């Protein structure tokens, strides 16, 4: 019932 | 570091110390970056705190932090799921990951040498519904042009 | 073998301890020892990544644990031993000990000029490490004078869910020194070093 379509990412890492 | 927005756009950003990537009415996503030698202007990720704001119903607030040689399965509080035991809305599963399956978000983080690396996905609505003062939020706008 | 200790429980006293009892059934009717008999009590948590299961012996059938961590899930099992014979672990209880006082300052303290807006800083930071509880809220001091007593600092409370401020109608080309304190449900935690930002100049 909880429980949330189109997905966004998001993203940081190195170098 | 090196930052994906949920805009597609790929920046190469200083942004040292603490800065948000996420600060919306669900969750809120903090990091601390530092130079990789002291003066570079390439920085590095060392720090990552994730706040699950409170969901009445499905989570009571969670905070879950990372640094360099630390990645804990499980939030501040030693839990590893939101709410109840019954509940699981909210788990933490060892990378280590989130899964928030209430605001239909995912949280991947693990330690890549010295750094830490992060990927978000999040529901566009969900990933778009902020106030007018949450205007600083590197995931949604990229960084500062002074950063880049 | 030897039969594992039952109904282990685990009574919560305070922040950082926490009484377990548990009932032995090879033992009469409630609750003699008569023999060499010895307990065993382990316990952990899983914070942070690796720990290894604390142990204690016990004479008899309670065991008061102390030096836990504040508002934190540990779980505890019992084991009986008698000179060669020994039980295997009991089944396993839990136990969240109190929320507690933060016993250290916010970190990473970051003060930044806001893009097109000069008047204006960014406060951005880190939660203390020793949070001890649910973090409800910072206190952001901050002033343009560096020896000014603490009670002459302006200051700007914040909610705890969230690690950067904004802070509009400032001086332009003037230091400004910044201390962030946080709160839980226990009281205030210690303030963080002040930390100096000039803002910019036209």
């Amino acid at each position: 019932p909880c429980n949330y379509p189109s997905y966004l990412f998001c993203g940081l890492f190195g170098d | 570091p090196h930052l994906r927005t949920f805009k597609d756009n790929f920046q190469t950003c200083k942004v040292e110390g603490a800065w948000p990537l996420i600060d919306n009415n669900y969750l809120s996503v903090q990091v601390t970056n530092v130079p990789v030698v002291p003066g570079s202007s390439a920085t590095a990720t060392n720090k990552i705190t994730i706040i699950f704001k409170a969901h009445h119903g499905c989570t009571d607030q969670k905070v879950y932090q990372a640094v360099t040689d630390d990645l804990p399965a499980a939030f501040v509080d030693g839990t590893t799921s939101g709410g109840d035991s019954d509940a699981k809305s909210l788990r933490i599963v060892e990378y280590v990951e989130m899964h928030a399956r209430y605001i239909g978000t995912t949280v991947f983080v693990r330690q890549v040498g010295r750094y830490l690396t992060l990927a978000i996905r999040m529901p566009e609505d969900l990933a778009m519904s902020y106030e007018e003062s949450q205007d600083l939020q590197l995931c949604v706008n990229g960084c500062p042009l002074s950063e880049r | 073998p030897m039969m594992p200790p039952v109904g282990v429980q685990a009574s919560i006293l305070s922040h950082d301890t926490i009484r377990i009892t548990w009932a032995d059934n090879s033992l009469p009717k409630h609750q003699k020892i008569t023999d060499s008999r010895y307990y065993t009590v382990r316990w952990k948590t899983n914070i942070p990544a690796n720990t290894k299961y604390k142990n204690a012996n016990a004479t008899t059938l309670s065991y008061l644990v102390t030096g836990l961590k504040p508002n934190t899930l540990y779980e505890f099992s019992v084991m009986v031993t008698k000179g060669r014979r020994s039980s295997t672990w009991s089944m396993t209880a839990h136990g969240a000990t109190f929320e507690l006082v933060p016993t250290s300052p916010p970190k990473d303290v970051t003060v930044v000029s806001k893009e097109g807006k000069p008047r204006t800083i960014i406060v951005n930071w880190q939660p203390p490490s020793e949070a001890n509880g649910k973090i409800t809220g910072y206190i952001i001091y901050y002033s343009t004078d560096v020896n000014a007593e603490i009670h002459d600092w302006v200051i700007e409370p914040v909610v705890g869910n969230r690690l950067t401020h904004q802070i509009q109608e400032l001086t332009l080309d003037t230091p400004y020194y910044f201390k962030i304190q946080a709160r839980n449900s226990k009281g205030m935690g210690p303030m963080s070093e002040a930390v100096q930002f000039r803002t910019p100049k036209a």
